[PDB]
């Protein structure tokens, strides 16, 4: 009765497919964002320097 | 040895079909017995 079961499972009564999904490879990256440099400016304005 | 080698090749062909149906290879086991007697002659030929 054991052989008859093994005899019941065929190649054309139990095919055996393989299937995987396409997985992207993991990757570890660094990104440092530093804003534009900020420069001190000193200006004086007097009535003469405008007129000059 | 050549006649037994011819029967041995047909045996491989029958065994490939026995596994498709699952069927217990008892007729193959009797041919393997005839092929074993052939292989004994094949060793006596390999000595000759």
């Amino acid at each position: 009765e054991e052989a008859i079961k093994q005899t019941l499972r065929n190649k054309f009564n139990y095919n055996t497919r393989e299937c995987q999904t396409i997985n992207p490879s993991i990757r570890e990256r660094g990104v440092s964002t530093e804003p534009p440099p900020s420069d001190t400016i000193c200006g004086n304005i007097t009535q003469w320097e405008i007129f000059d | 040895e050549d006649e037994y080698d011819v029967k041995y090749q047909m045996y491989k062909i029958n065994a490939r079909g026995e596994n498709l149906f699952g069927l217990q290879n008892q007729k193959y086991p009797e041919l393997e017995k005839t092929d074993a007697e052939i292989k004994n002659l094949n060793k006596l030929y390999n000595l000759y």
